């Protein structure tokens, strides 16, 4: 979702906070969007 | 003079086939388009290639659309 | 390969002119004309560049012009110091920035 | 001469260990059932381009093919990669050697390394100046053409030469037919068994059946109907329409 | 051999040294105050002796004082487009120091040349030594210079009386690359004792995590270093010391 | 302060070769096409060639094309002219010529303009 | 949600438009995501 | 392919010697007492 790598350990060990923060921000925004889609699908499937 | 602008042939294509261990023959259907710019059957659902149009009606195996569908028979 | 007078004579205060003709290919086609002045036992000193432009420091009395294939150096108000040789040149197609017969200006 | 490439031209795309998984990835691979050039060595070694990597296949019985050269001009004017193998030693160089009119073998140096019945498959590619060479040897019993089968190539050589290469050539041992083909950026779905070996591969740039295989991410598609992104017809030309403005400028 | 070298190369013909299988403490690059410029973009300079990469390349050259600011991703200029182009996604660092006392003759050091005329921008990490006469005009230049045909290279005037902007600056750049190959060059990072069957913080070639390492039976190929899962997480690891 | 020192006088035998030195300073040496202009005693001035200390590029007159070899050593910032197969009309005073501008005047016609700093004198007397 | 403060008036009175625009963008993005979650939950509850 | 706001056409007749005096920064009788061209001249001149 715009990050340099999907694993957070590489960003935590390589990049400094001034950019690791925005990388983590992008990663967590993508992950929360995916989790919201997943829980909405699970909710409609549970309703069915 | 007035000239109408129309987006040319574009529409979600699809491909129908039976199971793998049954046969390797496959059919391709260009939907909601007339494949004139591309064993062809032209219906309201577009144009299907690979299958043969048969007038004898049978039970619908894999639904294609517009009351028409395909099967794998001799 | 250019043709200027070998010596021109003038009086003090008078406006004298020294021309030099090249060809239709060197002068008649390029605004790359050159005018030097040299004093005896001295290095040649540029007076006029690009047909009519004066380099920094050159006195205004030296004026440049060109007509077809002949360039012209006009010295208004001749002075005793104006006694020197003048060497015009024109780009010749290759090498390079040479000149005419050289003209000794004498002030009677 | 030309021949077929039914299932050859597969290799390990990376060095990550997998087991019993269907992994799809896009990389430089040989298109299946494509026409590849064929050469003989009876009673023949031209220069072939190196645009986007090369796949080579050698059917040997007495080790005739013994050298390969990569470069641009091949006249000792620029750097060229030379790889040779004399039956007990493998010599790899990148120096600028003086090549004759027809280099062969009779029975500015920045790198130097010194170490039918046999089908040897190789693939050579260049990624950001890194020359990658994969290979795989097998025993076969065929003289006519290339035997049909599936076999992956393990990573063998990776050299950071950084030399621009556009042509290559082979070198025999005079006192041996071989096939050559080109690679394309294709997407392949490979199956890794419990042993981690590539047992099957599907190229969904050939037929819509393999396209549905790439779609469902499985080597077996059930009875049904599916597809992917639509195919759109591209414009043939560009039509510019502007007024015939009558007002002119009175420059006259 | 780079910093303490008696001589360097030109701008376009920069010296490129590839390093493999070595250690670098990087402490000498921090305490030394002689470096006028030290800009690390891809990796933070403080966290350098604890990471690890596959390969590294050092490109050294000598430029003008005004061109020192041209070594940056996305930066444009004469040197940035005709002598040395840096990619936008550059993972490395740049060091630069003034050496006007060394690379400057009493009358001017003209041994350094730089490319100023080229009909196209250079590629990232591209080296061009084309001495062909540049064609500025429409007339063809068949090996003859002059009008509309100028030399593609120009010499530097390095005099001890020039300003700080026109002083010779030695500039080196370190570019790191990390592939699936075993990581070769990084800090010393002395190996700790190996402990099995315990929840601990593991670190392998920069890959840091927390987990329990246990004996395995998966036969990994000699060129397979790391093993990933469906979720792109590491499942098996090869000890960088013993097979 | 552009300073320009030319080598000393020479006497030569005809058909031989003569080499004149030309040491420059006080300016950016390599940034100039420097010419070589001769003049017979009491005659007109005669240009011979020029050189770029940068890239060693040079160009001579067709009259001199073949008999003149012009070189330079930018380290000491010193240009050099040689004329082989000498003869009688070669007896003359020679100079170099440092040019006005810099050829960073991309199309500033450099260096087809001039010689602003001329050299003292070099008298070549080719007499048997 | 990445902003320096949850209150908008303080951001308007303390920051300049060049950064207040980005702050407002982040704030409205977070509020819009929360509103999407809330309206999805409301639609599910209304269907039930 | 570039089209401007306004055009100014200055038309006159000069002598054969003055044909060289029509340029930015020219010196002469015509270039000083009759018609002078600015140094930042953005245009063209056609003489026949
Ligand atoms: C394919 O396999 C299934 C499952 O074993 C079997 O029922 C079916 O008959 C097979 N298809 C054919 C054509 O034999
Ligand atoms: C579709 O194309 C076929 C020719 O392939 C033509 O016969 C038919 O009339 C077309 N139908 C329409 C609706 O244009
Ligand atoms: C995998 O490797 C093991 C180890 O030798 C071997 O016994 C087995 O036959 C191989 N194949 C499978 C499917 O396990």
């Amino acid at each position: 979702f715009g990050a340099i790598s999907s694993v957070l350990n590489d960003i935590l060990s390589r990049l400094d906070p001034p950019e690791a923060e925005v990388q983590i921000d992008r990663l967590i925004t993508g992950r929360l969007q995916s989790l919201q889609t997943y829980v909405t699908q699970q909710l409609i499937r549970a309703a069915e | 003079e007035i000239l109408d602008i129309t987006p040319c042939s574009f529409g979600g294509v699809s491909v129908i086939t039976p199971g793998t261990n049954t046969s390797n023959q496959v059919a391709v259907l260009y939907q909601d388009v007339n494949c004139t710019e591309v064993n062809v059957f032209q219906t309201r659902a577009g144009c299907l290639i690979g299958a043969e149009h048969v007038n004898n009606s049978y039970e619908c195996d894999i639904p294609i659309g517009a009351g028409i569908c395909a099967s794998y028979q001799t | 390969a250019l043709t200027q007078p070998a010596s021109v004579s003038g009086s003090p205060g008078q406006s004298i002119t020294i021309s030099c003709t090249g060809t239709s290919s060197d002068v008649g086609s390029y605004n790359l004309v050159s005018w030097y002045q040299q004093h005896p036992g001295k290095a040649p000193k540029l007076m006029i560049y690009e047909g009519s432009k004066r380099p920094s420091g050159v006195s205004n009395r030296f004026s440049g012009s060109k007509s077809g294939n002949t360039a012209s150096l006009t010295i208004s108000g001749l002075q005793a110091e104006d006694e020197a040789d003048y060497y015009c040149c024109s780009y010749a197609g290759s090498s390079t920035l040479v000149f005419g017969g050289g003209t000794k200006l004498t002030v009677l | 001469a030309y021949t077929n490439s039914f299932t050859r031209g597969v290799y390990y795309p990376d060095k990550v260990f997998r087991s019993s998984v269907l992994h799809s990835t896009q990389d430089l691979f040989l298109p299946f059932f494509s026409n590849v050039t064929w050469f003989h060595a009876i009673h023949d070694n031209p220069v072939l381009p190196f645009n986007d990597g090369v796949y080579f296949a050698s059917t040997e019985k007495s080790n005739i093919i013994r050298g390969w050269i990569f470069g641009t001009t091949l006249d000792s004017k620029t750097q060229s990669l030379l790889i040779v193998n004399n039956a007990t030693n493998v010599v790899i160089k990148v120096c600028e050697f003086q090549f004759c009119n027809d280099p062969f073998l009779g029975v500015n140096c920045t790198f130097e390394y010194v170490s039918f019945k046999n089908l040897r498959e190789f693939v050579f590619k260049n990624i950001d100046g890194y020359f990658k060479i994969y290979s795989k040897h097998t025993p076969i019993n065929l003289v006519r053409d290339l035997p049909q089968g599936f076999s992956a190539l393990e990573p063998l050589v990776d050299l950071p030469i950084g030399i621009n290469i556009t042509r290559f050539q082979t070198l025999l041992a005079l006192h041996a037919a071989y096939y050559v083909g080109y690679l394309q950026p294709r997407t392949f779905l490979l199956k890794y068994n419990e042993n981690g070996t590539i047992t099957d591969a599907v190229d969904c740039a050939l037929d819509p059946l393999s396209e549905t295989k790439c779609t469902l991410k499985s080597f077996t598609v059930e009875k049904g109907i599916y597809q992917t992104s639509n195919f759109r017809v591209q414009p043939t030309e560009s039509i510019v329409r502007f007024p015939n403005i009558t007002n002119l400028c009175p420059f006259g | 051999e780079v910093f303490n070298a008696t001589r360097f190369a030109s701008v376009y013909a920069w010296n490129r040294k590839r390093i493999s299988n070595c250690v670098a403490d990087y402490s000498v690059l921090y305490n030394s105050a002689s470096f006028s410029t030290f800009k690390c973009y891809g990796v933070s300079p403080t966290k350098l002796n604890d990471l690890c990469f596959t390969n590294v390349y050092a490109d050294s050259f000598v430029i003008r004082g005004d061109e020192v600011r041209q070594i940056a991703p996305g930066q444009t200029g004469k040197i940035a487009d005709y002598n040395y182009k840096l990619p936008d996604d550059f993972t490395g660092c740049v060091i630069a120091w003034n050496s006007n006392n060394l690379d400057s003759k009493v009358g001017g050091n003209y041994n350094y040349l730089y490319r100023l005329f080229r009909k196209s921008n250079l590629k990232p990490f591209e080296r061009d030594i084309s001495t062909e006469i540049y064609q500025a005009g429409s007339t063809p230049c068949n090996g003859v210079e002059g009008f509309n045909c100028y030399f593609p290279l120009q010499s530097y005037g390095f005099q001890p009386t020039n300003g700080v902007g026109y002083q010779p600056y030695r500039v080196v750049v370190l570019s790191f690359e990390l592939l699936h190959a075993p990581a070769t060059v990084c800090g010393p990072k002395k190996s700790t004792n190996l402990v099995k069957n315990k929840c601990v913080n593991f670190n392998f070639n920069g890959l840091t995590g927390t987990g329990v390492l246990t004996e395995s039976n998966k036969k990994f190929l000699p060129f397979q270093q790391f093993g990933r899962d469906i979720a792109d997480t590491t499942d098996a690891v090869r000890d960088p010391q013993t097979l | 302060q552009v300073q320009l020192v030319q080598s000393g006088a020479e006497v030569k035998k005809p058909g031989a070769s003569v080499k004149v030195s030309c040491k420059a300073s006080g300016y950016t040496f390599t940034g100039y096409y420097m010419h070589w202009v001769r003049q017979a005693p009491g005659q007109g001035l005669e240009w011979m060639g020029w050189i770029s200390p940068v890239s060693g590029g040079t160009n001579y007159a067709q009259k001199f094309q073949g008999r003149v070899t012009m070189t330079r050593d930018t380290s000491i910032s010193t240009a050099y002219m040689e004329l082989s197969r000498l003869r009688s009309d070669d007896t003359a005073v020679y100079y170099c010529a440092r040019a006005p501008l810099f050829p960073t005047g991309v199309l500033a016609g450099d260096y087809y303009y001039y010689g602003m700093d001329v050299w003292g004198q070099g008298t070549t007397v080719t007499v048997s």
